């Protein structure tokens, strides 16, 4: 009897989430912009290229002073480059070379990675004894680390093929919450601009919203084909972009709750790898299978161009905080810097 | 510009050095992956290259797996009796009965191994009885571990109370884990890189292609699992499941140009099993003799089949008993000459 | 089975009880902010190529 009612409950609690979603779609966010002056199409050109890497590079992630950078590669070797001068600041020597993901600290403090081991290893960058060895290896995880991304100092979120996302204090190593909910393998996960919430792309073909601090999820949103690779937050919070095996990116509203815009194009079938958002979020930034990185009007859905020069599939993105540069890492493990 | 920053340009210099000479060494070394279905063997033979080509295992790290070989211990008598409820099997005394209870009394939750004097009786009482062992003999009924005779067989050696395993009693432990399991070891000049992703229960197709490139695959295949399925599909067979998994590997875009070796494991288990239960009952239309040769020669041939590349990829198969420490250091020696052989 | 249940039900209240928007709002805000920013973003607009970082 009683599992009646929570079930019928359930069935129209849905409902009511997708008859609300489909109150509020009075308009498109394409006819709305369809009037705009479009970018047109503005080129990119190789301002710099890293090499040091010998096998393919997962992950790259920016220091928020726009200079900095650190790519992990699975020859067992975070590099934290000056994008500047090209100098190696750093190789850091992996306990586990079958890295995914590199995530570099607000404060350019800590840098952390993971991957096949199922470990969140975080390193400081201040060993004033001298170089840097492993100073904390953040375990619980039961599936390899898809991504991680540091609030401070003291604490940083991770995303796992085990289907959960999590919370850590890096004081203690402590796994602080569990965001349960996908269904899939979390590839990426995105902080919001004040690191009050994220949310994760998953291989459920299913992107969400988690509360940090209560530790649930608060919206759901789907509409991908397949998997989602790539997850990433609109400038000012209220939107989001996801990357998906479907070959295609979408953006989502999170006020609206639902998705407003695909990025698509025929003659272009490959997965995403990697989304990112220009300084003013006008242009969308999508990391190819195919070996380029395409570039489109977020608001229109167009293709504004497209930054060739890899020779194996650009598997990260990386736009500064300043909106400088645009960074590209390729299996083929070299990392670009374009402008 | 053209100063001091110029500290830190010697110091990138210096890393690239490192980068240059580790890069090198990471040029000439052997990478192999291990690959198949859980409880092919893939583990041990992780293991037996610790004990075969590096330290094997010290008394230090043997005490080390003391609660594991416990749990399995219990856990392999629990699942006998528990398959005696499904089955619909007597026990040889009724007296066993109480035991039995006992034996889940005692046993508590999953904390670690207890073995204590009374339940090290208690299961001692249980395994020999012939209920229990009549029940033993139909493990391919239900879901069995392999090394659960081997433990029950010596309660007497395990139970003591100053005990430490074997390198023996490690190798039979069965341990979950979920993390890519790595080991490393200098063998014939080369030095060794050898990886098993069983654990690492997730989606295959993530993380897949980052193996692309490795000097070799060695597939496990568990002949012995020819009569049994899965709890689960219930249809499902799954010597027919380890198949497609080997299709998937042998033909997979990825390894094009990855040697593959199969190892045809637990032939000692296959050896005894084929002399009581039929190879029809997982390949319907064979109409060969039911001995190992003509029976081990089968599936042998059904595997190797499977690739499609015949005539551009070679597939060495080797037949083995992954716990036999002899036997696999004969096998991987030859393993090791084909590699050199065919590569380098 | 309730434990459940009532597990699942608690959270599609959670999103379904939600502070919604339309899309013209929602779609006119981004527009907004994009329009807004649109000279603040180096990567549209080819800035004083001189000697700028790269
Ligand atoms: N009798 C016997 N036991 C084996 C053989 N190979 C492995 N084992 C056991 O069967 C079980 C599964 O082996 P394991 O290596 O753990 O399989 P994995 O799950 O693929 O790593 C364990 O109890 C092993 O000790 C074999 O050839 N014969």
């Amino acid at each position: 009897s009683e599992l009646d009612q929570l079930r019928q409950e359930a069935e129209q609690l849905k409902n009511q989430i997708r008859d609300a979603r489909k109150a509020c779609a009075d308009a498109t966010l394409s006819q709305i912009t369809n009037n705009i002056d479009p970018v047109g199409r503005i080129q990119m050109r190789t301002r710099r290229t890293l090499r040091g890497h010998l096998a393919k590079i997962y992950a790259m992630h920016w220091g928020t002073d726009s200079r900095l950078l650190v790519s992990a590669s699975q020859d067992g070797k975070l590099i934290i480059w000056d994008s500047y001068t090209t100098n190696k600041v750093h190789a850091i020597p992996l306990r586990s070379s079958w890295v995914m993901t590199c995530a570099y600290a607000p404060s350019g403090n800590y840098v952390a990675c993971g991957g096949l081991d199922n470990i969140c290893s975080i390193y400081n960058l201040k060993t004033r004894e001298g170089n840097v060895r492993v100073s904390r290896e953040l375990a619980g995880h039961t599936g390899y680390l898809s991504c991680c991304r540091f609030l401070d100092d003291n604490q940083i979120v991770t995303s796992s093929g085990d289907t959960t996302c999590a919370l850590w204090d890096i004081e203690t190593g402590q796994q602080t919450t569990t965001f349960t909910g996908h269904t899939g393998d979390v590839m990426s996960l995105s902080l919001a601009p004040d690191t009050r919430l994220f949310v994760s792309g998953a291989c459920d073909a299913s992107a969400k919203l988690w509360d940090v601090r209560e530790g649930m999820c608060r919206q759901t949103f789907t509409g991908h084909e397949s998997d989602i690779n790539a997850i990433c937050f609109f400038p000012n919070g209220n939107a989001f972009a996801t990357g998906s095996d479907d070959a295609t990116c979408r953006l989502f509203d999170l006020r609206a709750d639902q998705e407003l815009m695909t990025y698509s194009h025929d003659n272009i079938i490959c997965g995403i790898t990697s989304v990112s958002f220009s300084k003013s979020g006008r242009l969308l930034l999508a990391g190819y299978d195919d070996f380029n990185c395409n570039v489109w009007d977020a608001l229109k859905a167009d293709r504004a161009g497209v930054l060739a020069g890899h020779d194996n599939r650009v598997s990260c993105l990386g736009v500064t905080d300043d909106g400088m540069a645009v960074a590209t890492g390729s299996w083929d493990s070299f990392l670009k810097i374009w402008n | 510009l053209s100063a001091e920053d110029k500290a830190a340009v010697e110091r990138s210099k210096m890393i690239d050095r490192n980068l240059r000479e580790d890069g090198e060494k990471a040029a000439r070394e052997v990478k192999l992956l291990l690959l198949g279905a859980g409880e092919s063997g893939k583990s041990t033979i992780v293991k037996q290259m610790k004990i075969i080509h590096e330290a094997g295992y010290s008394e230090e790290e043997c005490k080390q797996y003391k609660a594991v070989v416990y749990s399995n211990t219990i856990q392999s008598i629990i699942a006998i009796i528990r398959a005696m409820g499904r089955l619909k099997i007597d026990f040889g005394d009724a007296a066993r009965a109480d035991d039995a209870r006992q034996l889940f009394v005692l046993a508590g939750a999953a904390e670690e191994g207890f073995m204590t004097a009374e339940l090290a009786g208690v299961i001692k009482r249980l395994w020999k009885d012939s209920g229990v062992q009549a029940c033993f003999n139909r493990s391919r009924e239900y879901q069995l571990n392999d090394s659960a005779a081997y433990y029950l067989n010596d309660l007497d050696r395990i139970a003591q109370p100053n005990y430490i395993p074997t390198q023996q009693d490690v190798l039979r432990t069965r341990v979950k884990t979920t993390g890519i399991v790595e080991t490393h070891f200098t063998f014939k000049d080369l030095h060794f890189k050898m990886f098993d992703v069983g654990g690492q229960r997730s989606e295959r197709k993530k993380w897949i292609h980052c193996f692309e490139g490795v000097t070799a695959i060695i597939f496990c295949v568990a002949l012995s699992d020819y009569d049994l399925v899965l709890a689960e599909d219930e249809e499902m067979n799954r010597m027919h499941e380890s198949m497609k998994l080997f299709d998937s590997i042998c033909n997979n875009k990825w390894f094009t140009d990855t040697s593959i070796i199969l190892f045809l494991n637990k032939k000692d288990l296959f050896e005894e099993k084929i002399k009581k239960s039929p190879l029809t009952i997982c390949y319907p239309e064979y109409a060969g003799s039911n001995t190992y040769e003509e029976a081990a020669a089968y599936i042998q041939c059904q595997f190797e089949d499977l690739n499609k590349r015949k005539d551009t990829k070679e597939i060495y198969t080797h037949f083995t008993c992954a716990t036999d420490t002899k036997n696999v250091q004969f096998v991987f020696d030859a393993v090791t000459d084909v590699i050199i052989k065919n590569n380098l | 089975s309730i434990a459940q249940a009532r597990k699942l039900v608690e959270q599609l209240k959670m999103e379904a009880n939600i502070d919604r928007i339309k899309v013209s709002k929602a779609a006119a805000d981004l527009m907004a902010y994009c329009e807004a920013h649109a000279k603040e973003d180096p990567l549209l607009t080819p800035v004083p190529a001189s000697e700028n970082p790269f």
